């Protein structure tokens, strides 16, 4: 009974992550000792001629990016945790995340790792048009 | 190829709107064309779902830098005897809304101890996962009648947690700078850790030299089995299943070889201490 969300490939890294006191410190340990990155993400097929801003209402990828479901990037809804906002809700479920292509083998690994300017819409250091 | 862990349990027949999916395999078919996933205009998110996701199957095979293992080899477990803690835990299955997983519902101990759990659950919403009480039942049959008056006198899991650190440091303070929890066919046992273990690097506590066997989630601190009086978390525990150790029946035909001062009783504890017992005579008795 019920429908599987998952795959083995992620396994070990989903269970690590669901049991650790800092996930995100999990998540980037398990990388730097060779782990691979969470797969099975929800990527989108678009024209890749949006707006480039890195969290949209619809797929926004632009010529230098991938579009994904948003839940899909955040660590936190991957391994059904808890969110370290104060009211723990999630930025990114909802919404489609435009991900650089240089970095779109982990995107999880992307958001936990960027920011994203205020003023512009578009990620620190990979679109920001503020400095 | 597909893994439990994490099953969606609803009864909804429809998957996710991609923006809400956590993957592309909860993605509803409707999305679904060449390789990859469409943002359908028209087609919304849904905004009020409760989805209860499996917390069965889980893997704790990773080699990380500086993580221990929580798995132990029995040579390592045999230097730890002092540690060793049997446990083991009775389910609920859910029910009405969802169906699919196992809920715990009695957590047991070689200590004696039994803690009645509220039957609670990982719940998809559109905003989060919400840790709740969920709709459960005990499984059907003579031999899961004595679960019946235990679904409406559990605790909520943040006391259950803090109970479970408390007996731990009450008994182990003065035995061990660690657990060990013995365990006999531990799927189900690591599922009910999810709801009262952390893990992390190895730490040493707040107040002292000792290795850090607990944490709080009202500092952020850590604490050996001394200084936890408060602590909600067991953290970095071990455990080993004693059934991976060549056995071929049920855990009282085996345990009945080596003792016979625990007539099986059939709750949670009683497995805990036949388990423990089992494994105290297979390593060191003759
Ligand atoms: C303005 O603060 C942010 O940069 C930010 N707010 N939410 C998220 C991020 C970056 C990572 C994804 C989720
Ligand atoms: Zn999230
Ligand atoms: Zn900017
Ligand atoms: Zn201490
Ligand atoms: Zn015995």
């Amino acid at each position: 009974a019920g429908n599987a969300t998952e795959v083995p490939a992620n396994s070990t890294v989903l269970s690590f992550c669901a049991f650790a006191v800092d996930a995100a410190k999990a998540y980037k340990d398990y990388l730097a000792s060779g782990g691979q990155p969470i797969t099975n993400c929800v990527k989108m097929l678009c024209t890749h001629t949006g707006t480039g801003q890195a969290i949209t209402v619809t797929p926004e990828a632009n010529m230098d990016q991938e579009s994904f479901g948003g839940a899909s990037c955040c660590l936190y809804c991957r391994c059904h945790i808890d969110h370290p906002n104060p009211k723990g809700f999630c930025d990114l479920k909802g919404k489609y995340v435009q991900i650089p292509t240089t970095c779109a083998n982990d995107p999880v690994g992307f958001t936990l790792k960027n920011t994203v300017c205020t003023v512009c819409g578009m990620w620190k250091g990979y679109g920001c048009s503020c400095d | 190829n597909v893994t439990g862990l994490f099953k969606d349990c609803s009864k909804v027949i429809t998957g996710l709107h991609p923006t809400q999916a956590p993957t592309h395999l909860s993605v509803d078919t409707k999305f679904k064309t060449e390789g990859l996933c469409v943002d359908i205009p028209g087609i919304p998110k849904d905004m009020t779902y409760r989805r209860l996701i499996s917390m069965m199957g889980f893997k704790m095979n990773y080699q990380v830098n500086g993580y221990p293992n929580m798995f132990i080899t029995r040579e390592e477990a045999i230097r730890h005897v002092r540690a060793w803690i049997g446990f083991d835990v009775e389910g609920c299955h859910a029910t009405r809304e969802a169906v699919g997983t196992n809920l715990p519902l009695q957590l047991g101990f070689s200590t004696g101890v039994n803690l009645v759990a509220v039957p609670t659950g990982y719940v998809d919403t559109p905003n989060n996962t919400d840790f709740s009480r969920v709709s459960a039942k005990p499984p059907p049959g003579d031999q899961f009648k004595h679960l019946i008056p235990l679904m409406y006198k559990g605790l909520p899991w943040n006391v259950v947690r803090i109970k479970i650190v408390q007996m731990l440091s009450d008994t182990l303070k003065n035995l061990s700078d660690r657990v060990v929890f013995v365990l006999w066919a531990h799927g189900f046992e690591l599922t009910s850790m999810k709801y009262f273990v952390k893990i992390g690097p190895e730490r040493t506590c707040c107040l002292c030299d000792r290795r850090a066997t607990c944490f709080s989630t009202a500092s952020d601190t850590y604490a050996c089995w001394h200084h936890s009086i408060g602590f909600d978390y067991v953290y970095n525990p071990f455990m080993i299943d004693v059934q991976q150790w060549g056995f071929t029946g049920n855990l009282q035909s085996n345990h009945d070889l080596y003792c016979q001062v625990h007539g099986n009783a059939h709750v949670a504890s009683c497995d805990a201490i036949m388990t423990r017992c089992l494994a105290v005579h297979e390593c060191f008795v003759k």
